[PDB]
């Protein structure tokens, strides 16, 4: 199940 | 250039979350602007083979939002208080 404690994501860019 | 299965396993276990999450953000991101960088953190604990199907169904993929935002919301409402 879903932890919300979980690392951030970081996209190669945002306009994505 | 679409994410394929066969895309995924030329590369290493880590390299392929963050493909995958490559290909989620933006959507996470249009639902969501605000929350999408925990969001798409918090889908990416999920096996790869359901988040390939994540990204084939977009219904799976709201509901999994859904519950995402939820959750996220349920424990700032902890932490805030």
């Amino acid at each position: 199940t879903l932890n919300p404690n979980a690392k951030e994501f970081n996209p190669r860019s945002f306009s994505q | 250039s679409p994410l394929t299965a066969s895309m995924l396993a030329s590369a290493p276990p880590q390299e392929q979350k963050q493909m995958l999450g490559e290909r989620l953000f933006p959507l996470i991101q249009a639902m969501h602007p605000t929350l999408a960088g925990k969001i798409t953190g918090m889908l990416l604990e999920i096996d790869n083979s359901e988040l390939l199907h994540m990204l084939e169904s977009p219904e799976s993929l709201r509901s999994k939002v859904d519950e995402a935002v939820a959750v996220l919301q349920a424990h700032q409402a902890k932490e805030a208080a």
